């Protein structure tokens, strides 16, 4: 919707295309969604401007954004945005910065302007700003009921965001989206996507793979862990698919140019080998 | 005629007729922008902007070829491309007014000829060039002519030298039009190399195969992070060709390049083991657990996991987007885990000192994080850069040991998060260091004491 | 020779090698091979020798000069001249505008007309910013055009930290040199080195040096 | 006026002042106009009237 | 009333037209009021000399206001704010979100509010006596939110 | 050399420079600064810019050999 408003010309000239906080559990596609947006707008993930806020644990690191004061030894963000004014900016995992680094963001969000230590103004008015976070996720496991869902999770995360960030910052964001924890069906679709991307990475090595739905479902149930989202699926793929193929191709290269089929027989994975 | 200019500047048009200039491929959008700007009325001065090695000087050479080949609109069908090194202009102007007179003469000759397109490559040199205790610099002499359309002046400079030098002089900046030369894509780079190929075959006296072109582009794009695509892919093809020439020439005849001749060069540059797995290396990798148990007794599960990650990287199944492995080793004191990290480093490099080591017990204060990534711009020691970033950049295939992780301030590991997920860490200068080929081992003994002071 | 100004600014290492006064270079066959491979390149055929202080980089360039004299290099190099150029010598006596740019331009023309010269610039990090700043054009900017299209075959040596501090600040200059990593030799390699150098020290100190003294 | 009043209550949030009104204007007015104008340029040169019927906003297109 | 009092000629010559702290809850047009004043006085918002104090968090950033310290590289250039004011002495100056600046920045502002003069580090004195100085803040909003009854 | 004549009124000398180069070069020589009177050329408005472009139009049409519409100016 924000991208369409920008392309329709309805977007207020004096403001960025959008500013979004992506909030949720760990391992839920919010940084992946930011990269997917960058790809959909520019054809590659590399076109995203990225700022990994954990580098900014201490206030004075803000000089990376706007440069060193006049006459002091030695801005990165200002130069990159001035070079590509139509771009996606990702401030990943905002809560790990020093709380008041984002005081610099305020003028960006309200005006779409930021001033460079050379006295030069850069206009973020055509950028999209995305800020991933997972405040509250630690508190969600500190919490235990000495006593006898989604909306309560949403509310407590939003409250912890209210605690961590000053009110005049949160007031400038155009939208604050909480991400749903993944369902097991969604995890099975993610397994299908990952297996596709593995297959067509390996195919240009001339290693041809197929994985049956039974095998993918076994992987999806092996990697299931709700508190960790999709990441434990990667580890399951590494253990099951990649380890045994690596053993085969190292042990006499017995796979190059052949076809490998992975299926699970109900007891264990099997790695049948055949010609095309 | 232009008798001073002819002595000061190289004529690229005659050199293009001679034919020594290498061919330019695919850059039709940039050449079109250059033609559009040159056909302007008032400030027909394109400046080609981009990274080092992306091809800007090649764009100017391709424009000289296009003029010679009469592929240009009629207004350019008889134009001279003159490449004016400002060094040659400043050279020998010992006395007051000699530089100003020489450059004024050059401008007069350009005006009277009318058919010259000047090419001031390294345009950032033009600010202050020829200045002195009472001289007038080249920029202030050229400013009038650049703004009346009398000169047609192509320039080229890096983005950083543009910002640093000629965005200071805001009156000079106005007079040039930046043509952004982007880094070409993989497929564009393949086409570029195929077009250049004949020039390098004629030098090295070898056949350069198409799959070698594809290997060199893919590998140099994946593993050479300091340089930009066309230059570094040409570099990799040129060194692989030189290598196979040298090896065959000193004691069939139609020697040909191959993907392995390229892998050997890229492995020589980076130290990453990219050459084909021979049987000795494979037998060593398969017996890796046995080699690690020569120094670590027991701990079978850790040895297994480490060896499987090493095999998974050497096979080529590792996700390009992520480090080879990240491991936490957790357990009681005096039990193998640092010894296992050292055994792995020895098994991979023949020495324990090849391991990058970070003792987290000295990151007890949050602000110590500046050791990993450097001081912010403006603070003492900013020039020195990050110690971990420099060490990993200098040896991208290395074991990194983060020792005694629970003793560091809890926040300090937030710097690791991007390393573990993407395999990137950003140096405080803004340089990105790729950890994608490192193994990262973290060691801890949390809980292990509680497992003894638990008394039910 | 036909290069009358270069011969006054530089030292001809090839003749000094033919006079046998350069100490012998032992065991560095892989680095020498890499240097030969880079010099045989078509375009950016300039190696830069990178390493720690005292690992033996200048000794690599002298081993190359001796390889030239021994004609054991390929025919493409079999008669090259290695000229060590001190940048502090080039800037000597150049008070007036354009006098340094003129000197280095004439040097470059002489190199191009002779074609059989390999330039060696030890301590290459001095190259950037050499030649002053008050309306001068520094050596790096003068040489960048030539270094990228094969007219100059140039060998550099510098420490890792001076490379980082100086060369990589000018990434356009960085692109033009290929880093040849001069690793520290092993213990047994250093034993072989010292057993090779023995004769040169025995003659100077007029004493025998036992093997177990080397060990 | 009924549309303005509905926007003024959907955007009401007293701790954040006037800024949530902007988000409300964006969601209600600008989303649907951007859909209309991107879906076949059907707004250009015509008049649009926005009202609220007690269930939803309606976006009626007419000639001038 | 401050604008009208200054235009009537009754303003103390030694002082700026006005200095005002605008304080209160977020999203209440205290920045918009300064913008509207700038428009009413000059016909465009962009005539306002806007300073975003949230860049001045570290002590030494004050060099942007009055120039680099003596002997530092930029010392001859003078400050960016001083030169913008000297170039346009009749102007509205907005110090948005003052409380986010390092405390040391207000020591510079003191002489401006006291004598209507700012000494650039060059030693040149810039007269603010015809400017309007507006400072916005929302101190206490986090203290307001943790007021539980 | 010129300070005497500029202060006497011997030369009717128009000059032009940017704000930055005025501040950097000729405000240093405060005696020379005193001899010149600054005329600030402000940036023209949007509508003034439209008028300027409609005035220049003939010169660009005759160079490029095309017609330039008013709405293209706007
Ligand atoms: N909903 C999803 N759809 C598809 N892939 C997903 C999804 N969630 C996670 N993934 C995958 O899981 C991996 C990690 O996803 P991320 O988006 O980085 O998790 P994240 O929570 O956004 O990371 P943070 O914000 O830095 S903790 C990637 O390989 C994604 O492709
Ligand atoms: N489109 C192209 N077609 C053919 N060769 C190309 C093309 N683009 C780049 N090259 C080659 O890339 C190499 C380096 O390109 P250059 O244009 O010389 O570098 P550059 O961009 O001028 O870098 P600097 O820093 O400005 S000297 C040369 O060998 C060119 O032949
Ligand atoms: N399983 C083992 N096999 C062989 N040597 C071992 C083993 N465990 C410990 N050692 C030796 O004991 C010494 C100490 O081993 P370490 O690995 O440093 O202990 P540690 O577990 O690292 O202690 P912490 O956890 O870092 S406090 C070294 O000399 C090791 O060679
Ligand atoms: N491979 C070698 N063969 C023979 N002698 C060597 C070798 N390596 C080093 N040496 C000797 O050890 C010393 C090394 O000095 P250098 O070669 O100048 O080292 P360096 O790295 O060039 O130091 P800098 O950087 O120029 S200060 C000299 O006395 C050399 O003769
Ligand atoms: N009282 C008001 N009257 C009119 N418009 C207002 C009012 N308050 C806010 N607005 C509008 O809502 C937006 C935000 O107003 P601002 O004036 O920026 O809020 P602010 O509180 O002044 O900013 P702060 O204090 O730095 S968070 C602007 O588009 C204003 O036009
Ligand atoms: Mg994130
Ligand atoms: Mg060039
Ligand atoms: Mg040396
Ligand atoms: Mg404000």
């Amino acid at each position: 919707k924000a991208v369409r408003r920008a392309r329709a010309g309805l977007k207020d000239p004096k403001r960025p295309i959008g500013s979004f906080i992506f909030l949720g559990p760990t391992g839920v596609g919010k940084t992946e969604l930011a990269r997917a947006l960058a790809e959909s707008m520019f054809g590659d993930d590399d076109a995203m401007i990225r700022v990994d806020m954990s580098e900014f644990m201490e206030k004075h690191a803000v000089s990376r954004l706007v440069g060193a004061p006049p006459g002091y030894v030695g801005g990165q963000l200002t130069e990159k945005v001035r070079r590509k004014p139509y771009s996606v900016i990702l401030f990943d995992e905002i809560e790990k910065a020093h709380p008041d680094v984002f005081n610099i963001l305020l003028q960006v969000l309200d005006d779409g302007h930021l001033t460079d230590t050379k006295g030069r103004t850069v206009d973020f008015r055509n950028t999209i700003i995305i800020m991933t976070s997972n405040v509250g996720a630690q508190e969600l496991q500190d919490q235990r009921f000495a006593g006898f869902d989604y909306e309560t999770i949403r509310k407590t995360m939003l409250k912890e965001l209210k605690n961590s960030f000053r009110p005049e910052f949160l007031n400038r964001v155009d939208d604050i989206i909480v991400f749903h924890k993944l369902t097991k069906e969604e995890l099975k679709e993610i397994v299908t996507m990952m297996v596709n991307k593995l297959t067509n990475r390996l195919s240009e090595q001339n290693i041809n793979i197929i994985v049956t739905d039974k095998a993918k479902d076994k992987i999806a149930e092996e990697g299931y862990d709700p508190e960790y989202g999709a990441r434990p699926l990667i580890r399951a793929i590494q253990k099951t698919i990649e380890d045994n193929l690596s053993e085969l191709i190292l042990d006499g290269n017995q796979i190059e140019g052949k076809k490998v089929t992975v299926d699970h027989d109900g007891k264990e994975f099997k790695y049948d080998i055949a010609e095309q | 005629n232009t008798p001073t200019l002819d002595s000061l500047a190289r004529d690229l048009t005659v050199i293009a007729k001679d034919g020594t200039l290498d061919p330019v491929i695919g850059r039709d959008k940039e050449i079109t922008r250059v033609i559009e700007v040159l056909s302007r009325r008032t400030k027909n001065n394109p400046v080609l902007i981009g990274e080092p090695g992306v091809g800007k000087t090649a764009i100017a050479e391709g424009l000289a070829q296009a003029i010679v080949n009469n592929e240009v609109p009629e207004t350019l069908k008889d134009k001279r491309v003159m490449s004016l090194d400002m060094g040659t202009v400043v050279a020998g102007t010992k006395y007051r007014g000699e530089f100003e007179e020489r450059l004024k003469k050059v401008m007069e000759e350009i005006q009277q000829a009318g058919n010259v397109i000047l090419f001031i490559d390294e345009l950032h040199t033009l600010v202050g060039a020829g200045g002195a205790e009472g001289a007038i610099d080249a920029s202030n002499i050229l400013k009038p002519a650049l703004a009346r359309g009398e000169l047609q002046c192509i320039g080229a400079t890096t983005l950083d030298e543009y910002r640093k030098n000629i965005e200071k002089d805001a009156a000079l900046e106005r007079r040039f039009q930046p043509v952004q030369v982007d880094e070409p894509s993989v497929v564009d780079t393949v086409a570029i190399l195929k077009g250049l190929r004949d020039r390098y075959e004629a030098h090295h006296r070898i056949n350069i195969s198409d799959e070698a072109i594809e290997a060199a582009v893919k590998l140099s794009n994946r593993y050479v992070s300091d340089r930009f695509l066309p230059d570094k892919a040409i570099d990799l093809i040129d060194e692989a060709s030189s290598k196979v020439r040298l090896k065959s020439h000193t004691t069939g005849m139609s020697t040909s390049l191959s993907e392995e001749d390229i892998a050997e060069v890229i492995a020589g540059w980076t130290g990453i083991p990219l050459t084909k797995i021979n049987e000795t290396e494979s037998e060593k990798l398969l017996s890796l657990e046995d080699t690690l148990h020569e120094r670590v007794i027991g701990q079978k599960d850790a040895v297994n996991s480490i060896s499987k990650a090493v095999r998974r990287a050497r096979a080529g199944l590792k996700d390009p987007k992520r480090p080879i492995g990240s491991f936490i080793f957790l357990g009681p004191t005096g039990v193998g885990k640092t010894e296992l990290a050292r055994a792995l480093a020895e098994s991979m490099f023949g020495d324990d000192d090849a391991m990058i080591r970070v003792d987290m017990s000295e990151f007890m204060e949050k602000h110590a994080v500046s050791r990993l990534v450097g001081a912010p711009p403006g603070y003492v020691g900013h020039d020195d850069g990050g110690q971990l970033t420099e060490k990993v950049r200098r040896k991208p295939y290395s074991v990194i040991l983060f020792d005694e992780i629970e003793k560091a301030h809890p926040d300090v590991f937030n710097i690791l998060l991007q390393v573990l997920d993407d395999g990137h860490l950003t140096d405080t200068k803004g340089r990105t260091v790729d950890f994608r080929n490192t193994i990262i081992i973290m060691t801890s003994n949390v809980g292990a004491q509680e497992l003894q002071d638990q008394r039910f | 020779n036909n290069t009358p100004t270069l011969d006054s600014l530089a030292r001809d290492l090839t003749v000094i090698a033919k006079d046998g006064t350069l100490d012998p270079v032992i065991g560095r066959d892989k680095e020498i091979t890499r240097v030969i491979e880079v010099l045989s390149r078509r375009t950016k055929n300039n190696p830069v020798l990178i390493g720690e202080p005292g690992v033996g980089k200048t000794a690599i360039a002298e081993g190359l000069a001796q390889a030239i004299v021994n004609n054991e290099v390929p025919e493409t190099l079999k008669d090259k001249r290695v000229m060590s150029l001190d940048m502090g010598t080039v800037v000597a006596g150049t008070k007036y505008r354009g006098e340094f740019e003129e000197r280095l331009k004439k040097v470059m023309e002489e190199i191009q007309q002779a074609g059989n010269v390999i330039l060696f610039i030890d301590e290459l990090h001095t190259l950037v910013g050499a030649g002053g700043a008050e309306g001068a054009i520094d050596a790096s900017n003068i040489l960048k055009p030539a270094l990228a299209r094969g007219e100059l075959q140039c060998i550099g040596a510098t420490t890792l930290d001076e490379y980082r501090k100086n060369i990589e600040k000018d990434a356009a200059l960085e692109r033009r040199f290929q880093p040849v990593q001069v690793d520290e030799p092993s213990v047994v390699d250093t034993v072989a080195i010292l057993k090779g150098l023995r004769d040169r020290y025995e003659a100077h100190h007029r004493i025998n040096i036992s093997d177990e003294a080397i060990e």
